[PDB]
């Protein structure tokens, strides 16, 4: 017998309570990133850390440009949450 | 051209 | 084993929910560059040998049909599930085109118990909107 | 600069909004599973990776044993939340 | 990659154990949870840790100790560990008089509040229900 | 024996 919330993995944008960023054209910065390291990555690394790769780029490449001052200059870190019972490789 | 989610 | 079996004859679904265009009753602005994470979405999980499934700009009402109805599937022969959801939202809500859906409501047609070709497999929920209106302002290191 | 919520690690002990269980002469199913596994993998796996056992064994291992049939023959998944933005390994070298 | 781990200390373990509550909370002893906190203080002495237990805290207890670690000078240690052992619900852990709200103690370590743990890994392990619902699971 | 927090 499992418990029956085992095995999901909820890959966040950002934190909880907070805004989610997105490029006018080049996409959200986490669809990006999270699009970059698995085409990088799925071939050697296993999804956590891949995810935590994600989380590194989102947190230190990136940095909101807004004319409006409340919004500009402003940072984001995907939130991880992982029920999952096993290692997650794509090969 | 960031904007929010 | 310390690893999920991944060689099932099918790696599973990637359902890409992508809501770009939403109610004039909602107010929301259009979620411009979302077609863009679509289209990297739909590559990057084609690479990983997933079935995608696009759509575009459901309703609260049509994400919920979807995920029950893509829930009743069967998963026997895939290795996991994968869920994208790009749109507006709220702590522990997702927005259709015409207002909130809790994202609970949207996961628990998977839970073990509710889609048994699921049961013990990885199902992956990868969720780009807000959760809330706070701001990081960050610190200099 | 990083955001203010970078590098945070959130482990807990049972998935949101659920009851979390312990043994009332052992302990809690968590920190017991955590500890054992802490002790066998510090030296070659990944943080994640432990708590990622420490998932498996506390959804696999303990049922509930309770008088109360309310209480009786229910299971816990832990929750790990990483904000973290690189691999933690407790060893070195 | 991966985090520095060879600072000259592993950092800092609180145990927050607390077991006895006072019946105006309404919350029952937490029989076990002494043999919790002392598997985790060996645990964690294995690590190389510096390992202070704390037992039965007041929400005001709680909230001066987070703060005050926060003050402390971390710059030589690679990173930051603090169990709660306790009641709670979403979002909150039970001192021992009453309930207080998880963001307020991990705020204190915020990468801009505490400079000197910023960019350094900071585990919060957390032993509490989260609310009232149940797994009945499911069998295999 | 099982309690719960």
């Amino acid at each position: 017998k499992i418990p029956v919330e085992a095995d999901f993995l909820y890959a966040y944008s950002t934190a909880p309570g907070y805004y989610s960023w997105r490029n006018s054209k080049d996409g959200s910065w986490f669809i990006q990133s999270l699009c970059a390291m698995l085409k990088q990555y799925a071939d050697k690394l296993e999804f956590m850390h891949i995810l935590t790769r994600v989380n590194r780029k989102v947190a230190t490449e990136f940095e909101s440009f807004s004319f409006d001052a409340t919004f500009h200059a402003k940072k984001q870190i995907p939130c991880i949450v992982s029920m999952l019972t096993k290692e997650l490789y794509f090969y | 051209i960031t904007v929010a989610d | 084993d310390n690893s999920y079996k991944m060689d099932y004859p099918e790696m599973g679904l990637c359902i890409i929910i992508n809501n770009k265009n939403f109610h004039k009753s909602t107010g929301m602005t259009s979620r411009s560059g979302t077609d863009v994470d679509a289209a990297n979405l739909r590559e990057t999980f084609r690479n990983l040998k997933y079935e995608v499934r696009n759509k575009n700009d459901l309703t609260r009402e049509e994400i919920v049909e979807l995920m029950r109805d893509v829930s009743k599937e069967d998963h026997s022969k895939r290795s996991s599930f994968v869920c994208v959801l790009l749109s507006h939202g709220e702590e522990g809500i997702i927005f259709g085109t015409n207002g909130p859906v809790d994202l609970k409501k949207i996961t628990n047609f998977f839970r073990g118990d509710r889609c048994r070709s699921l049961t013990g497999k990885p199902k992956l929920f990868i969720i780009q909107a807000c959760r809330g209106t706070e701001l990081d302002c960050g610190i200099e290191t």
